[PDB]
């Protein structure tokens, strides 16, 4: 499965994923390829924050679903 | 609304506002008080042009557009000599280097 | 009429830290810069900066006052707040990326520098970042910020009476501003000004539905009551992170930044509480570039906006200083004009010597990137 | 109501006393021990634009409104200052 994950700003990040992959492995991956940390991330889909235990799948989010992320406002 | 006036004469500037609407013959009553001539003694001047007491300062072409109270606008100033008025006269201020 | 008079540069690279002036020194504390070490055991930072000589200074680390005990002294941190009451500021709130926020009271002595933890009572409120504080005699006003605990936008306000030390909860009358964070509070008079910040569209959750304030909220201490108010028909764009001040009675706000824009700002606005109106100014010389969570203190008719973070020509840290004077001098005017024209100054009195070069000498707390 | 100015080179100003007082120097020459004020080393070219200075400050102190900067051109900028100086201004 191919999933994007967008910040407000407009940013777009593509990733690689299976459904059977975690919230936590998600963050991981995007730390892999922007190099945020873990614990600066927050994802919502569908207007729910995503729980780090439960997987993609769980959330029903399917191939070239987009995953809306929050930073944490270091710079305000 | 509101002119701002430098009020010249020989080595005498007088710094003043006024309202636009308000007389040439008010002026010389400020003139007055200060200087203290008459306005009956007085002749007042926008540039070469002799300013008629019953005119409002905007009817003489002051504007608060164009006599700003950092750039004010001057009005000549001549006294009565003897019989007759003396010739207008303002000297200039100094130089820079 | 009002003017931007000095741009230094050489200072703290900071944005997200908080500042009090303390006559014509502004003390300010801490806040986040890229690349540099919020994980790890780190003391909080203490910039001074002289608004007379313009120069900025440090002050050394603080040392342990008894063998064993631990240096008293709030840990970096980003996201807080600092109010002045007589000789004494009130540090409270804010994170770093490894603690997290931190909820304890922090009291700084503006004359000997030495920092306690006076003991509180009362609810204490949960530790967050992005909250507003603002003072009336003994009183300091906490409200709003994200709490990391609960996890959502708060729209309580807490008060601290510094004279027995006792939080307390307010239950308030009215309807309360919105949860956000990010916002500014300002007190003129008896009345708390909350303006701007990012905010939840539905309630105080994060769910994609960001938005960014500019219908101000109006407290009023006395009664603690959340006011109903005219309507402004004129008004400034949302943002967050901007910078407020209440000067000669009236409230000022200075940049900023709105997401759903993807814009920064560097204008300034003036909210009239008597009419309750506001108007956007111009002031004279360039200003500041568009920039959010820079910090701004008044001393006497002069505005002291520093630090700060902007898009870079992908962020910049700003290490800059700008001061606004509401009402240049003919002097200030002149030293301006022989700045810009390139005279030469080698025949001034030595007094007027010194004011120029003040003006016109960097710091030296950070160098270029 | 008004006082009197002079330059060094005898031009006479006559200002109101309470724009006078923009100068902290002039309100203290005002209240001295025991009018009129003659400034041995300012020039009228300058006091003349000291004044303008006076009647602008007082003018549009406490405004909001868009106005016009105060001009100050590059010939007169060392002498303007050092008159601002040493009125305080």
């Amino acid at each position: 499965m191919q999933i994007f994950v967008k910040t407000l700003t407009g940013k777009t990040i593509t990733l690689e994923v299976e459904p059977s992959d975690t919230i936590e492995n998600v963050k991981a991956k995007i730390q892999d390829k922007e190099g945020i940390p873990p614990d600066q991330q927050r994802l919502i889909f569908a207007g729910k924050q995503l729980e780090d235990g439960r997987t993609l799948s769980d959330y029903n989010i399917q191939k070239e679903s987009t995953l809306h992320l929050v930073l944490r406002l270091r710079g305000g | 609304m509101d002119v701002f006036l430098m009020i010249r004469r020989h080595k005498t500037t007088i710094f003043t506002d006024a309202k636009e609407s308000s007389t040439v013959f008010e002026l010389k009553r400020i003139v007055e008080g200060i200087l203290k001539r008459p306005p009956d003694e007085q002749r007042l001047y926008k540039d070469d042009q002799l300013l008629d007491d019953g005119k409002t300062l905007g009817e003489c072409g002051f504007t608060s557009q164009t006599a700003r109270p950092q750039a004010p606008a001057t009005v000549g100033l001549a006294f009565r000599a003897d019989d007759t008025f003396e010739a207008l006269c303002i000297e200039p201020f100094s130089s820079p280097p | 009429m009002l003017r931007w008079t000095v741009h230094l540069e050489g200072g703290p690279r900071r944005v997200n830290h908080a500042a009090v002036a303390v006559g014509h020194r502004v003390y300010s504390f801490g806040g986040y810069c890229s690349g540099e070490d919020y994980e790890t055991l780190r003391q909080i930072d203490v910039h001074i900066f002289n608004a007379v000589s313009l120069r900025w200074t440090k002050l050394p680390p603080v040392k342990s006052a008894i063998r064993g005990q631990a240096p008293v002294v709030p840990y970096m941190r980003y996201g807080h707040s600092t109010v002045l009451i007589d000789d004494t500021v009130l540090l409270w709130g804010g994170r770093n990326d490894t603690e997290g926020a931190c909820n304890v009271l922090y009291a700084f002595d503006v004359n000997t520098h030495k920092w306690f933890t006076p003991r509180v009572s009362g609810t204490v409120p949960g530790a967050r970042d992005g909250h507003s504080a603002c003072v009336l005699g003994k009183i300091m006003y906490i409200f709003g910020g994200y709490e990391q605990q609960a996890d959502c936008f708060s729209n309580d306000i807490h008060k601290l009476d510094t004279s027995t030390m006792t939080w307390t909860l307010i239950c308030t009358k009215g309807s309360p501003a919105r949860w956000r964070d990010f916002h500014s509070a300002t007190m003129l008079g008896s009345h708390m000004y909350v303006f701007g910040g990012r905010a939840d569209r539905f309630g105080p959750f994060h769910s994609n539905n960001e938005i960014y304030c500019n219908r101000i909220r109006v407290f009023d201490t006395r009664t603690e009551a959340w006011l109903d108010c005219p309507p402004t028909p004129v008004l400034p764009e949302g943002r967050r992170s901007h910078s407020a001040f209440g000067y000669n009675g009236e409230l000022y706000i200075f940049g900023g930044y709105n997401a759903r824009l993807n814009r920064h700002f560097h204008d300034l606005w003036k909210f009239n509480p008597v009419s309750f109106t506001w108007k956007k100014i111009e002031p004279k010389g360039k200003g500041p570039c568009p920039r959010r969570r820079q910090c701004c203190c008044i001393v006497g008719d002069k505005i002291v906006l520093f630090g700060g973070t902007s898009p870079s020509p992908d962020l910049i840290d700003h290490s800059d200083l700008h001061i606004l004077d509401f009402s240049p001098s003919l002097k200030t005017l002149c030293k301006l004009a022989v700045i810009q024209y390139n005279l030469d100054q080698s025949c001034l009195p030595h007094d007027i010597r010194w004011e120029l070069n003040a003006m016109t000498t960097n710091s030296n707390i950070s160098r270029p990137i | 109501m008004y006082v009197k100015l002079i330059s060094s080179d005898g031009h006479e100003f006559i200002v109101k006393r309470e724009h006078a007082l923009t100068s902290g120097t002039i309100k203290a020459m005002l209240s001295g021990p025991g009018n009129e004020v003659n400034f041995r080393e300012i020039p009228s070219h300058v006091l003349s634009k000291v004044c303008m200075y006076f009647t602008y400050k007082v003018r549009y102190t406490n405004s909001s409104t868009e106005i016009p900067e105060f001009p100050i051109a590059p010939e007169i900028a060392l002498e303007l200052l050092m008159a601002a100086n040493f009125l305080d201004c």
